């Protein structure tokens, strides 16, 4: 006899879209990606350290690559008449940018 | 005398009243 | 304080978790509307629902969260849009047991029908042995060997309740074609001496036994479970033995 | 330290009443013992029933172990379920499962007789009982009386 | 317009009786709308408040917790003439 206040689907989306745009502050987690990035690193050499500022430099080159793709993921989304970004357009994205073969 | 006794001092021995009504239901099966 | 329960809004309920219980004789919440700050009130915050919508309520509007207010909430949710779809379409519609008497209290009985129908005799106006005090040596005389509380809480009810009986009954289904002229002619000097009237001080033992007689009909109109039929019939059996050891103190003439 | 492993260390002070901050006091010896850390080995280990939350010392249930596992916890202080009976005569009586709210409760008139099976409802066809406070003590009083006197029968 | 009933529904006789306004039956004075069709008109014909007033003073009275109901139907129901034991019939 009430209803609670749902916004249509799409909305918080747009929300979301503009608060992240406007800010800067990484948006990974920090220590997932450090222990992320020593794993990765364990299969080059064994019993590495890492400069704080070089996990950080590493999450934010990542970030921003991460961002990238999805601007241009969602232009080959919206270039198909979707909305939504589907794994094929991530498959095209990478192919065009000449990364993946 | 002790039986209207017995009943009174154990609803203070055994204090909370869930505790003592099982004690009435054992004491029904008996 | 924090538990679940069920809270009114409207003909529906909504789950709810309490978050201040109000004790108006304390005057504080453990952690308002005039209409419910006197009575203990509850802040209740709604499962599913933002902060906003939370309230205080009385007891009123909330329910304890079992099966059974969930059953009764599930219901209301049917009803509702049982009633929207009719509505709805009423819309579209618009648009285009037996007992053992011993046989010497029968022929008493008997007796005393020929006397009243046939002999055109009735009982004497407040007999010398009133019913009350029938049933006050019976239970004294009864149990006086020993003190055994339950059997005595049993046979005072069943004697408290004859009591009763007698007086919510005699000018119902207790007396004969001629007797109801007495009994209109007793009301009427109650009701100028203004003084309600107690058939058990007036009338006798022949009318307790009539009583005893007519009990099985209203026994068995009744919701008393088996066993209960069966312990007040044996108390009445135990009555009529001893009624019967009694046979000539109260039903010679 | 952990699970289990309240047997390892005075860690697990934490006894104390959580909800109220108060200390749960064990039914048998009706006080808490932790002891300190510069005596731990005065520490008695307390649990809480799983069915009604009574603390009890693992030493006056006579218990080797936390249950953390497998059935819950009941008190020696709950009514039996299953109440096996020798008279062989290995007659069972269990008490009736749990019913829907087709539940019945057909309020009794009392007094002595009225036997139910075991089933009740302490009140201030599976038909749950509701006997309510009193009867219960004429009822034993009149059972251990009368089976005294059959005893002087004898 | 039902006919009001010619002989008193508690004795069966013919005389000068009051007559319910709601049933064909009739009560001479001294035999006393009727009793039954007073409590009918209070419970409004529902059998579930019928059910909860039966519980409520079942509840308060528990000194003649034996005969409760019983009670309940002398208030209830009409005063009828007496009857012996009809085992014969
Ligand atoms: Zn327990
Ligand atoms: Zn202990």
């Amino acid at each position: 006899v009430k209803k609670p206040h749902r916004y249509r689907p799409g909305t918080v989306a747009l929300r979301e879209i503009r608060r992240y745009q406007k800010s800067t502050e990484l948006l990974i987690r920090k220590l997932p990606f450090q222990r992320l990035v020593r794993e990765i690193a364990q299969d080059f050499k064994t019993d590495l350290r890492f400069q704080s500022s070089a996990v950080m430099a590493l999450q934010e080159a990542s970030e921003a690559y991460l961002v990238a793709l999805f601007e241009d993921t969602n232009l080959c989304a919206i270039h198909a008449k979707r909305v939504t970004i589907m794994p094929k357009d991530i498959q095209l994205a990478r192919r065009i940018r000449g990364e993946r073969a | 005398n002790e039986e209207v006794t017995f009943f009174e001092k154990a609803k203070r021995y055994i204090g909370n009243k869930h505790l003592y009504t099982e004690f009435l239901k054992i004491l029904n099966l008996y | 304080l924090g538990g679940r329960c069920l809270a009114f809004h409207g003909p529906l309920m909504y789950e709810a978790k309490i978050l201040k219980i109000w004790d108006p004789s304390s005057k504080m919440y453990t952690s308002i509307p005039e209409e419910i700050i006197n009575g203990k009130c509850f802040f209740i915050h709604y499962q599913g629902w933002k902060s906003s919508w939370d309230e205080w309520v009385g007891y009123d509007r909330i329910r304890a969260y079992n099966e059974e207010n969930i059953a009764m909430k599930k219901r209301l949710a049917n009803e509702a849009k049982e009633a929207k779809k009719s509505l709805l379409e009423q819309q579209k519609k618009k648009k285009l047991i037996s007992l053992q008497i011993p046989i010497k209290l029968k022929s008493v009985l008997v007796d005393d029908w020929e006397y009243v129908t046939k002999d055109k005799k009735i009982c004497r106006l407040p007999a010398d042995v009133t019913v009350e005090m029938v049933l006050n040596k019976y239970e004294h005389e009864v149990s006086q060997e020993l003190e055994s509380p339950g059997s005595q809480s049993q046979l005072s009810e069943y004697c408290a309740g004859l009591k009763l009986y007698f007086d919510k009954c005699l000018g119902n289904m207790l007396l004969y074609r001629l007797e109801r002229l007495q009994y209109d002619e007793l009301l009427k000097k109650s009701s100028k001496d203004q003084k309600p009237l107690v058939p058990i001080r007036i009338y006798g033992a022949i009318h307790l036994l009539r009583l005893i007689s007519v009990l099985p009909e209203l026994i068995s109109s009744t919701t008393m479970d088996l066993q209960s039929c069966q312990l007040l019939i044996k108390q009445t059996e135990d009555f009529l033995v001893w009624l019967l050891m009694h046979v000539d103190e109260y039903f010679n003439d | 330290g952990q699970s289990i492993t309240k047997l390892d260390s005075y860690n697990p002070d934490t006894h104390i009443d959580s909800n109220s901050g108060k200390f749960l006091i064990c039914y048998k010896c009706n006080q808490t013992r932790l002891g300190s850390w510069s005596h731990p080995e005065n520490s008695r280990l307390i649990m809480t029933c799983d069915y009604c939350q009574t603390p009890w010392h693992l030493d006056c249930v006579p218990r080797a172990s936390f249950k953390n596992l497998g059935s819950k916890w009941k008190c020696p202080l709950h009514s039996p379920t299953k109440v096996y009976k020798k008279i062989v005569n290995y007659k069972v009586w269990k008490k009736q499962r749990l019913i829907n709210k087709n539940q019945l409760y057909y309020e009794p008139l009392q007094k002595i007789g009225y036997q139910n099976n075991g089933n009740i409802q302490i009140i201030p066809d599976f038909k749950i009982t509701q006997i309510d406070e009193n009867s219960i003590k004429y009822d034993f009083f009149d059972k251990i009386y009368k089976s005294k006197m059959v005893q002087k029968r004898k | 317009d039902f006919e009001n009933e010619d002989f008193c529904s508690a004795c069966n006789q013919s005389g000068s009786f009051l007559c319910c306004d709601t049933c064909p039956k009739s009560f001479h004075f001294l035999c006393l709308h009727c009793n039954e069709c007073k409590f009918k008109i209070f419970i409004n014909n529902s059998m579930a408040t019928l059910k909860k007033i039966e519980s409520n003073f079942i509840k308060q009275n528990n000194n003649v917790k034996i005969f409760a109901k019983l009670l309940f139907n002398i208030d209830s129901h009409n005063p009828k003439q007496f009857q012996l034991p009809n085992y014969i019939k």
